[PDB]
RNA sequence: GUAGAGAAAAUGCCUCGAGCCAAUGUUCGAGUACCAGGCGCUACGGCGCUGAAGUAACCGAUGCCAUACUCCCAGGAAAAGCUCGAACGACCUUCAACAAAAGGGUACCUGUACCCGAAACCGACACAGGUAGGUAGGUAGAGAAUACCUAGGGGCGCGA
RNA sequence: AGUAACGCAAACAUUGGUGAGAAUCCAAUGCCCCGAAAACCUAAGGGUUCCUCCGCAAGGUUCGUCCACGGAGGGUGAGUCAGGGCCUAAGAUCAGGCCGAAAGGCGUAGUCGAUGGACAACAGGUGAAUAUUCCUGUACUACCCCUUGUUGGUCCCGAGG
RNA sequence: GAGUUGAAAAUAAGCAGAGAUCCGGAGAUUCCCGAAUAGGUCAACCUUUCGAACUUCUGCUGAAUCCAUGGGCAGGCAAGAGACAACCUGGCGAACUGAAACAUCUUAGUAGCCAGAGGAAAAGAAAGCAAAAGCGAUUCCCGUAGUAGCGGCGAGCGAAAUGGGAGCAGCCUAAACCGUGAAAACGGGGUUGUGGGAGAGCAAUACAAGCGUCGUGCUGCUAGGCGAAUCAGUGGAGUGCGGAACCCUAGAUGGUGAAAGUCCAGUAGCCGAAAGCAUCACUAGCUUAUGCUCUGACCCGAGUAGCAUGGGGCACGUGGAAUCCCGUGUGAAUCAGCAAGGACCACCUUGCAAGGCUAAAUACUCCUGGGUGACCGAUAGCGAAGUAGUACCGUGAGGGA
């Protein structure tokens, strides 16, 4: 059997999107972009609640703690799917 | 102002419990303005004080806009004590103490002592 | 108006129903960056209905008999395998 | 600890007086000793530690007697 | 290789056996970038386009071969990885592993800011104190001193 | 008593700015000082001081538009760098075992414990705050997926190192 | 029974008489560290095949002698492991001090530390006290008595019996002999005392008590409701003041612009519960003991009481030093016996050991509810009337506005 490093309930793994110009600049720069993940989260679930939550397969999640407590993961969408067409669905 | 904050009986504050009802037709009994019909509009049930329409006259003075434009004055209505109202129908025009009754139905009601009105009327 | 369903509700439909509930509140959550602000009025509402069910599925299981420490561990056994579904909403 | 087994014969809380009464402490403590006695239900020695007083009663009372008197065998 | 059974440990014979060891070296990486210098813009930063030569001799290391080597006595840590195989141990090409295409894809948590020969660290002060390690240029010099200077940084936070 | 002092004897000067206010902020031009450093990293420590925009009550031994001070937003991205997921030294804790008014002491296999051993990334760009983390190019390690074969395994084990 | 989404005001939409906010009984969830518990760990973290170790239960069954074992292995279940204000019991147990010095003694077996447990614990049903007269399990208060006594007869320590009250409550086992037995062991008789129990006979024993099965019904607790009676003038405001009414099983309290039974929430009195918990009672089961007598001579808590010796505590400091528990060594009898009656010996009187349990009166407060205060009211009262064990200080224990 398979477990998740730990269970966090998959859902409550990504919390809100970052609206800041320069998270703006990464969507139109790399096809990047920010989430805002709670503290017990992976790559495996943030990469695994990304290409089975907006039907986009990504390539990088890098993730950063950040100095008050809660985790920043910017994730590097595959050059195939573009990032601004994206976030446009979602508002951004 | 620590002095006078909500009492809170573990997590909340007490609501203490008036006799007047929001829509009442009250005479206020003492205070100040003494002998003045109304109609309450906003009760605040913590401190029993309660708002009855175009009686107390507040000048007050607002600051409007950003620029220092307007800012023209306002003229609010503030509170008065619950213990200073009481109430009046217009067919028996005359103060009154509250009562209770259990009607003939299961309700219960509202009954002015002094005269025979019901101050609870219809559900609306 | 009250929740006279979910105790009609069978085992399945009450779950994938949870499921559901919590991909409609990811949307809501997502919603408050881009500012549609019909939220206050009915977010609490989906985060204080899937608490019905949880409850709901909880008294099904006692009556059936099972001790916390049993389903402590049958609910590990769920919450570790599930795969985020987009909301139904699209 | 030094407790016997087969009885609760702890040392003794005794002061020494000295000839002019001056009362020091000095603890004072059975002669529990390191044998090893022969059970004969099981037809082999047993080590033990055994207050003497103890083992004058097992031999006057037998030993299985004593044994479920403190429940100590194995 | 064989002799006391895999494996070294010990024995003897022998091997188109004479070369093995390591920094430098060459090529690709880099027919590339990189670049001094040109011509315009500009709220005087900035960007834009172009963009030549890209080589040899000296000296030299307190890096590198390097636990080379010589000399010493006071005689210098361990256990995993990693390489060979016996009771060829439970298990067995269904669950296995190797040459292998060096072909295709994937790739776990925590730290990363800023100070750090310090005005923010330890001396209670924005304290003429203290704080492991790394890089080490020019002229004169034996030198990591000294003196005057590149790189870089500062003119010490009361003045007349 | 408005008295000693204003924290070293590197050293400031100008023009022009910003502003209600300039010796004290900014930009020039000049002078000067360190340069085995008064430079650039990095372990520890600090822990929000970093960046941007407002602010000047208190703080700064003067001043203040300025700050490491107040307010509001923002920021630190690693398969390779450091640690953990590997190993163990000093030491620690030690099942069982022994000893002891109680707590607890001694002690073996084990388990932790690196300051040490195993193990794989460099150059150039970008930019207000990050870059051996992001981008471009070229690399490396581990595990799968595909092919041919041998069927023979992996451990505990005995050895080299 | 209406308005509401905690503190302070919006803010955003909501919810509610097709019971919202809210108040009670019972539930459910209860991330991570912490007994901490899957393994490690710098606590609130990392690696995780997802889950301690100790009992217990069911199975595998090392060693030697395949014996028998215990140990080990596994699947089990889910009970012990932490916390505490003070009170309590136990173990260890000081010193400054008083003696106008100080070693016996006193502070004191206090403080403290460790170990348990309870709402109380410990003690407890007579091998007791007494004194020619009587008592009758324990535990406390009064009082005998600051007496008797002990004491470098120094400092000082200081009982008890009779007397009065609070509270009352008694039982279960070990033999002796009987029915089993892979010779351990279980079952039943047996438990009291100027001496009972093992032995011998009925006219079909009942009343009495305890407990439990679940079950029933009031009494209270955890929500709550109904609940009497007035206005005018004064002056920024009246509950005061002058005037004029009324209620009172309700002038207890808190508020209300300024103090009031008649303004408000209320109070006397009265009504009230799903459900949970309490203190009792009853309806049906087990269970209750001496209903009686007589003549034998069995057993009647075995390395224990004694003794020697070393002590501790007894109000009693080795003193004539009893009783009371302990270290070392010897080591009785049991009822035509044994212990106590302040060395010991006789006679008499009381009680009969070496097994166990047991409610109350009783000491306590971090606390909860009700009430009271010749108690404080802002350097007082808790250290603390706002993010008070906070800021701050110390590496740390700890100090602390």
């Amino acid at each position: 059997l398979k477990y998740p490093r730990r269970i966090l309930d998959v859902y409550q793994i990504l919390q809100s999107p970052i609206i800041t110009e320069a998270a703006i600049k990464n969507i139109a720069d790399e096809n990047s972009l920010l989430f805002t993940v709670d503290v017990r989260a992976d790559k495996k679930m943030i990469r695994e609640a990304i290409s089975n939550f907006f039907g986009v397969k990504v390539r990088k999640v890098n993730t950063l703690i950040r100095p008050d407590g809660t985790k920043k993961a910017y994730i590097m969408l595959n050059k195939e799917y573009n990032a601004s067409e994206l976030a446009k669905k979602i508002g951004i | 102002r620590w002095e006078r904050k909500d009492c809170k009986p573990n997590s909340l504050p007490k609501l203490h419990k008036r006799h007047v009802k929001v829509g009442d037709t009250v005479k206020v009994i003492s205070g100040g303005e003494k002998g003045k019909i109304g109609e309450i509009s906003k009760i605040h049930k913590h401190n029993s004080t309660v708002i009855i329409k175009d009686l107390n006259f507040k000048t007050k003075h607002v600051k409007s806009k950003e620029e220092g434009e307007q800012g023209q004055i306002i003229k609010i209505e503030a509170a008065i004590h619950s213990s200073n109202v009481m109430l009046i129908l217009k067919e028996q025009e005359v103060a009154d103490r509250v009562g209770h009754k259990i009607l003939e139905d299961v309700r219960k009601v509202r009954y002015l002592i002094k005269t025979g009105e019901i101050v609870d009327t219809p559900d609306r | 108006d009250e929740l006279k369903e979910l105790r009609t509700k069978t085992n399945e439909q009450l779950n994938e129903e949870i499921l559901q509930l919590k991909g409609e509140l990811f949307m809501l959550r997502l919603q408050r960056s881009a500012r549609e602000n019909f939220k206050p009025s009915d977010f609490g509402r989906m985060r204080k209905r899937v608490a019905r069910m949880l409850t709901v599925k909880r008294e099904r299981e006692i009556e059936q008999g099972v001790g916390k420490r049993l389903s402590r561990k049958l609910d590990k056994a769920w919450k570790r395998s599930i795969v985020v579904r987009p909301p139904p909403s699209l | 600890r030094r407790i016997c087994p087969f009885t609760g014969k702890k040392s003794n809380k005794a002061n020494r007086v000295s000839h002019s009464n001056h009362k020091t402490k000095r603890l004072q403590f059975v002669n529990l000793q390191y044998k090893r006695v022969w059970w004969e239900a099981g037809k082999r020695f047993v080590k033990l530690r055994l207050s003497t007083k103890a083992l004058k009663t097992i031999e006057k009372n037998g030993l299985d007697a004593v044994a479920k008197k403190a429940g100590i065998d194995l």
